[PDB]
């Protein structure tokens, strides 16, 4: 997953 | 002896890092779910954490280097070290005086008593405070402090992690510029060091309490209905 | 003409199970994150929904005759229903003065422009709080909004809903005792109940648009984020 | 899934 998390990081 | 022109330039971003990443009026608090004082405490400290990691992010994607290593090892740094950074950070709230962590006003000052009511025994709540005044003695520069966290999650020994050998590059050379900023520029710190790599032994074993009770926490719904998609993601399981 | 004793015995129940799962007061809206008026509003109105929900499903564990549906059924049934019985229990808030819902205090009253900053254009809104004014106007008997909401969920042309003929079964012994109610104990509903089933009409459109919306935003994590792991579960798509 | 639907329907 990490959806969220790789987005984050951008 | 003397520090290199680069490592001043390392300490410098991981400072500047620091202040855009950590709020000193705490005033972003009022909008998490408040505080009340079963579990009555676990919405409020839920958005606490997910907040946090929300920082802690923020502040890994400006240590040098990290930016370059590739995604998935900087998920697997981040999900393994997340509530080490966040126990590190929280020591600049927590206070002697009081022995619990002072943020803003008296609503967001959590005792120990207020952790139990967000769902954690203590078996993890006397090492983290005891981690909190031993850390706390230990009066660290914030050049100090930066790096701690800086070289905390830069650690290769988490589960997960793929390019190994680039990270342990990467971390000792923050420890050089560690143990050289001690010697230089801190007065009666020629054991400091040490103490400060105890510091991380120490977080392992938080790491490990916190990811036990955590999990307890997680596996019944009544309860992880009250964290947020964040928290739930760094500190699941599926990666 | 007169209502059999068992129509009066599911009046009760439906009556006493929304009055359970329905705070007059709206005194536990000060423990979501609190409004702020990009997509300012999204925390709040999200543990706004969410907490819904939680009361959506109390009343429905309520109606006679859910209880014994298989649990996939009654997943089945709530995910597909629960924005509809939102927008449908909403109206007991909702005000024709101000145009909005206002619960509680100020700080809780929303009008059509806090719902934009939590990420939905006019095309839902328009028709939203038209039909909560044209609901509003059919001025409805608790009895006949309880009802309307439980014929709501009950209804078996849903995604993914099993024993159909069950469910059509039960929705449909609700809707007679509905006409039966309106024909003995409502003066000048000739008409209202053809208007109950158009409002059911208009709640299938707006579930779509909203469906359609919230997808939309649900893909961005920025977003979702902002969202409950409750409401990520019911809205969501993986049955 | 539903884990969370499923335990607040008991
Ligand atoms: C997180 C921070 C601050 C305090 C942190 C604290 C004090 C309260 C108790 C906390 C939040 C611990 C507990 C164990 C958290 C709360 C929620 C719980 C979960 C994640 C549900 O297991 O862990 C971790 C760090 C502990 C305040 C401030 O320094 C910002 C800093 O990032
Ligand atoms: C939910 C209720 C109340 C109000 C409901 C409202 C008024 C504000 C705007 C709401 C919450 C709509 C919007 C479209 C919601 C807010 C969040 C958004 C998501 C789920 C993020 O797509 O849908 C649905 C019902 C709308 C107040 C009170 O009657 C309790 C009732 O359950």
């Amino acid at each position: 997953r990490h959806k969220i998390l790789h987005r984050l990081l951008q | 002896h003397m520090l290199s022109d680069e490592q001043m330039q390392i300490i410098n971003s991981l400072v500047e890092a620091h202040h855009k990443t950590y709020d000193d009026s705490y005033s972003d608090f009022v909008r998490f779910r408040p505080p009340v004082r079963r579990l009555s405490m676990l919405p409020h400290l839920a958005d606490l954490v997910s907040y946090s990691i929300q920082k802690v992010i923020g502040f890994a994607k400006m240590i040098p280097g990290f930016r370059d290593l590739t995604a998935e090892d900087q998920i697997a740094l981040l999900k393994s070290s997340a509530i080490e950074i966040i126990m590190l950070r929280s020591n600049q709230s927590f206070s002697l005086e009081d022995m619990s962590w002072s943020c803003g006003g008296p609503d967001f000052k959590y005792c120990i008593n207020d952790v139990t009511k967000a769902g954690h025994t203590l078996e993890l709540l006397e090492p983290l405070v005891k981690f909190q005044v031993g850390l706390k003695k230990l009066k660290l520069h914030e050049e100090e402090h930066v790096l701690l966290m800086a070289i905390c999650l830069l650690s290769p020994d988490r589960p997960g992690v793929q390019d190994h050998v680039r990270i342990e590059a990467l971390q000792d050379r923050l420890c050089d510029v560690l143990q050289a900023y001690i010697r230089i520029q801190h007065p009666g710190g020629r054991l400091l060091y040490a103490k400060m790599i105890q510091k991380l032994a120490d977080l392992r074993s938080l790491n490990e309490e916190h990811s036990k009770q955590y999990r307890s926490l997680s596996f019944q719904p009544e309860h992880s209905m009250q964290l947020t998609p964040l928290v739930l993601e760094v500190f699941g399981s599926e990666v």
